[PDB]
DNA sequence: CAGGCACGTGTCAGATATATACATCCGAT
DNA sequence: ATCGGATGTATATATCTGACACGTGCCTGGAGACTAGGGAGTAATCCCCTTGGCGGTTAAAACGCGGGGGACAGCGCGTACGTGCGTTTAAGCGGTGCTAGAGCTGTCTACGACCAATTGAGCGGCCTCGGCACCGGGATTCTCGAT
DNA sequence: ATCGAGAATCCCGGTGCCGAGGCCGCTCAATTGGTCGTAGACAGCTCTAGCACCGCTTAAACGCACGTACGCGCTGTCCCCCGCGTTTTAACCGCCAAGGGGATTACTCCCTAGTCT
């Protein structure tokens, strides 16, 4: 399959077959299904990487949605591209302000 | 039926060997990987439309992603993907 | 046996592609007839033909009704539809096919006279085509073949001696009869890492002495033709047959002899083996099987007993190549 | 006896609940009220029970967020102690008004 | 159903504000909060609702509640 | 060039509504970026929502829909009711 | 071949039924396009731009000019409860903000 | 030596810059700040004057939102003088 | 070619004065003028970025207004008037 | 049309939490 | 001092997975020469639209300084809001028992997608006269100093 | 709680000016019959999961009593920005060169679904 040719792991027959019944444009070129493959792949290898860094601690050997969502608050630019979303039983990062504390 | 389970354990299996994960984040994952998804089609479906390009190639979802993301991320996942696709062109 | 088995499958893979636009219909049931002929049993069924690999249930089914009826009723149906039928008719004229058949229908184009009073609607290949149609559909005795190797062999040495021409194919198995002609050329200075030309001389040589008498296409490495035998001016002229002469790289030339020499089963085959032996053939080199399945560059070949000594199979004339 | 001076389990409290993802509110008066309020606008439908976790999650995310807003507000004005002139400033502030 | 608003009680907001991070609460504070999440709440059913309409059903889906809250920019994961 | 706006019809809507009154060309631009913005956005939030529900057109229902989402209270409620007279009295021809 | 009246015409409207379906058909939005799509969004943007023009043609009279400039069409636009909310994240060039004084930002007097 | 009350200029010229509409700022100091950011990017850029004027209006749009949001904070800590901690109030709450 | 530097200064107080009375101040404390001017060009940058890129696109040297609306209305500001 | 097969779906030992008893440091008065 | 409570270790629940077999729609068909055409890239203008100087011209920015009002501390009550302890009340949990409608599948048929002719509604040039931007005087209104 | 003396701020016409709006010519895209193709409408069938009811148990909610500690309220200092002359200066305002690039138009190359080997 074009998967193994292109190498990558994220299926580009099934993200081709949902450009075409999208909608998006009237006809997609071949490289499009590919580049977005790519990219969503880079995409989920970075926040996996920051969950199971954050799993490290706590010594959880497997990911939680806490541990999820305290990886995405952690970091600055995953925070701006995941401004506007909250993820169920997710719950906030600790924080107490300065001025509450004795 | 549409998922994308096998997929993201996968890179998981690659990334980090010895992590499981829940079903809990395994949907919260497949939710954010359509959402990303969504969100990249619809931004270069709609610059295609704003100069007059009746197709969506290569270079129309590389400024969606440079748009979309900010930006070392977006240079990392501009310089991933035209690595995948300069593999796949041969 | 079963002749009107195999028929009926022909005919419907003739509709397949000719009229589907249905190639792996029309493959299938090739397949399907080809594993019935050779069965050396009357078929009572076709659960019986369902039993061994192969036929699926559709061609089951169709076989069981035409044991009950003599007929598939969509089989009668399609012969005297006129537009089907008709560009069934128009696809065995060379050059003349679907996209042609479907155009010329539309248009009224439906028979042999319709494409003669049409002529300026007709390429090159497809005039060629039609005007050789009855001489194309016939078979060619061994012996007329023979002759024509005679005289392509005496023709391609007279441009050159160092070229070295093979008549690959059915002939070259032994066949008492083929449908066509293939000849396979090279010449020591061409390789695969090496003129433009070395067609050009054999085919307008070919052309001088009037052996080849029609051009379909050529280039400088294919070259597909209408050739003739001389006539004796007493008795009647030899029927145009079909030549095509193919150009390869003398590192190749003997991978392309084992490949156009055949046959099909025994192309598989050998094939298989290599695979399972650890090499990749294909019509051009042979290459090794790493053990991550990466494909190495190609071995040197000079002649097919090298081929099969790689393999470690015995070297088998194209006589007993038939699988 | 011993007391604990006030603030002290208050922060107590607040770390035991700032760590944890529970759900903070109760289910059955939580699906009382989106049932209440629902049926305003249709009259006798149906609910599903994962559409009113849903519900209470989207509630939970939205008013810890007005908290924490309210809160720094609050802060800001040179004051501990939250109040109702907070809330509404910081809807104001953020559009919602 | 008549006063399901005060359902929700006094020590669920203290908690609630408690995981906001905040030390110390007014008395009027409930009230507020009490109305801010009745008007937060029918916004939100009132376009599940519209969906749920839309499609011929007579049950809401929690596929609606998440599409409803993407529609004001309140994006959800974790439903679909 | 061929550019396409919505002079014409602004125009004639305001004079069907106040008789005395003219439009600036800077408010007259203003407008016909307004009716492109509720434009855009009603059909694409009719689209949408068209395709979640597996249906692969637009017709009067989802617009309907549409603009009772994105339109508040009162606007809505006139809105939906010109929209349908106006297709009841095109369909009756 | 009768008189052909245009479709808008046919449904009473000002807006064209026609260009509507135009926009919708290559805007690609859907495959396929119903009659009424049209016709309904239309008559939609005809109430619209009617509610618009209707308050920017008092904010006008009220004003003693007898033209409508960017400043009329946002203050009617800002002025009005809940067209605002329709309307709460754009801004208009040339358009100004209502005149507000807080309370306290008045002097005291006394 | 007549001297008007401090404060009272300051509201009535409120009032001027509420009801009128021009720009507020110079053209051509935006227009060389407009190319210095853009050079900024990648060099040799030309700018349409109605692009800049877009900036110019639309930049004028979001530090009026911004001054009304500062000042809402400075009135709910009893206090009419806006500091930049309350610029930092706004964009924090605001949510930028 | 006149590489411009220095123009952050070029956005005046009084400048930054009149805008404040627009918005409704009675008064301005002295120092935040620089932040204001440090707001701004955040937002400019954010602004003009996207036009830029949108400008990349298209292989066009020149900036024009459509390209940058677009670019607010990627923002959520959606400005009307201009294009 | 025929195969080949990659996802989708049940089903159970076992890593993986998970709640429950002491010791220790801290914490406030 | 001094009396009590959040973290480290054992330790028996508990529990939710990941590999392992079926099932069933996807999925690529298998090797390549042509082959006559469709979108897309490329070269050649036209002009217009932006940029760069060029000198007047002055509204606006820069600056200084008195001083008055507000930002900021500081102190003092005091009442509103934390803790703490009964107690009681309704939430979870675990069954049952219905049955309304969510979802699936099989026919058709009535809408829409193309498609040639046809024309009339909308788009560019192109004036032209009037709503409105200035523009000084003349009354009006607003504000601050005395008393 | 007044008057009085000055600074802003609307009403008087005039002055003219440039653009809003009809008007005409053109043209190309709505509109009108006609064909096919298929997308939902509509029915009927499962079956499941959502509502209702009951009891048991117990943890959280509610009410009451105190203690006290932040919240306002009131003064007191001083300093920092505002109002208002002076003194530059850089933004406008045309007024042109000038040339670079964004649309158009003719020419030639990936691709492309087969077409056959």
């Amino acid at each position: 399959t074009r998967s193994s040719r292109a190498g990558l792991q994220f299926p580009v027959g099934r993200v081709h077959r949902l450009l075409r019944k999208g909608n998006y444009a009237e006809r997609v070129g071949a490289g499009a299904p590919v580049y977005l493959a790519a990219v969503l792949e880079y995409l989920t290898a970075e926040i996996l990487e920051l969950a199971g860094n954050a799993a490290r601690d706590n010594k959880k050997t497997r990911i939680i949605p806490r541990h999820l969502q305290l990886a995405i608050r952690n970091d600055e630019e995953l925070n701006k591209l995941l401004g506007k979303v909250t993820i169920a039983q997710g719950g906030v990062l600790p924080n107490i302000q300065a001025v509450l504390l004795p | 039926k549409e998922s994308y389970s096998v997929y993201v354990y996968k890179v998981l299996k690659q990334v980090h060997p010895d992590t499981g994960i829940s079903s809990k984040a395994m949907g919260i994952m497949n939710s954010f990987v359509n959402d990303i998804f969504e969100r990249i089609a619809g931004e270069a479906s709609r610059l295609a439309h704003y100069n007059k390009r009746s197709t969506i190639t290569s270079r129309e979802i590389q400024t969606a992603v440079r748009l979309l993301l900010p930006g070392e991320l977006a240079k990392h996942a501009v310089s991933e993907g035209t690595k995948a696709v300069t593999k796949y062109t041969s | 046996l079963n002749g009107g088995i195999t028929d009926m499958l022909t005919e419907l893979a003739n509709f397949e592609k000719n009229v589907s636009q249905a190639i792996h219909k029309y493959n299938a049931y090739r397949k399907a007839a080809s594993v019935i002929a050779k069965y050396p049993h009357k078929i009572k069924s076709g659960a019986e033909a369902k039993k061994l690999p192969g036929v699926g249930t559709k061609i089951a089914e169709k076989i069981d009704e035409f044991l009950a009826t003599g007929k598939l009723r969509k089989l009668e149906k399609i012969r005297q539809d006129d537009t089907s039928s008709s560009i069934n008719f128009l696809t065995r004229v060379s050059g003349i096919g679907p996209s042609a058949a479907r155009k010329f229908v539309d248009e009224g184009i439906k028979t042999l006279e319709d494409l003669r009073k049409n002529e300026d609607k007709l390429n090159h290949h497809q005039r060629i085509g039609l005007k050789y149609f009855g001489d194309f559909e016939k078979r060619i005795p061994r012996e007329e073949m023979l002759q024509m190797q005679d005289i392509v062999l005496n023709e391609v040495k007279k441009v050159d001696s160092e070229y070295i021409a093979t008549v690959c194919g059915s002939f070259r198995r032994g066949a008492e009869s083929s449908g066509d002609m293939d000849v396979l050329l090279t010449h020591p200075s061409f390789t695969s890492e090496s003129q433009p030309k070395l067609l050009h001389q054999v085919v307008e040589q070919l052309q001088k002495v009037h052996f080849i008498t029609d051009t379909l296409s050529k280039g400088e490495t294919k070259f597909m033709g209408v050739c003739q035998l001389p006539s004796k001016n007493d008795e009647k002229e030899y029927p145009h047959r079909r030549i095509d002469i193919r150009l390869i790289p003398k590192d190749q030339y003997y991978c392309g002899v084992l490949y156009f020499t055949g046959s099909d089963i025994f192309n598989k085959n050998m094939r298989a083996h290599a695979l399972e032996k650890g090499f990749t053939i294909n019509e051009y080199t042979i290459r090794p099987l790493g053990v991550t399945g990466v494909a190495g560059e190609p071995l040197p070949v000079d002649s097919e007993k090298d081929i099969f000594d790689y393999i470690q199979w015995k070297y088998r004339e194209p006589k007993d190549r038939s699988e | 006896p011993h007391r604990y001076r006030p603030g002290t389990v208050a922060l107590r409290e607040i770390r035991r609940y700032q760590k944890s993802t529970e759900l903070l509110i109760r289910k059955l008066p939580f699906q009382r009220l989106v049932r209440e309020i629902a049926q305003d606008f249709k009259t006798d439908l149906r609910f599903q029970s994962s559409a009113v976790m849903a519900l209470q999650e989207a509630s939970e995310a939205y008013l810890v967020g007005l908290f924490e807003d309210t809160n720094l507000a609050a802060i800001h004005a040179k004051r501990v102690t939250i109040m109702p002139k907070d809330i509404q400033l910081a809807r104001r502030i953020r559009g919602e008004r | 159903l008549r006063d399901n608003i005060q359902g929700i009680t006094k020590p669920a907001i203290r908690r609630l504000a408690r995981r906001g991070g905040v030390k110390r609460i007014s008395g009027l504070i409930y009230e507020e909060t009490r109305g801010v999440l009745k008007v937060f709440l029918e916004n939100v059913i009132r376009d599940a609702v519209t969906y749920t309409e839309h499609a011929k059903r007579k049950t809401v889906t929690a596929m609606d509640v998440v599409y409803a809250l993407k529609r004001q920019g309140r994006t959800l994961y974790g439903f679909g």
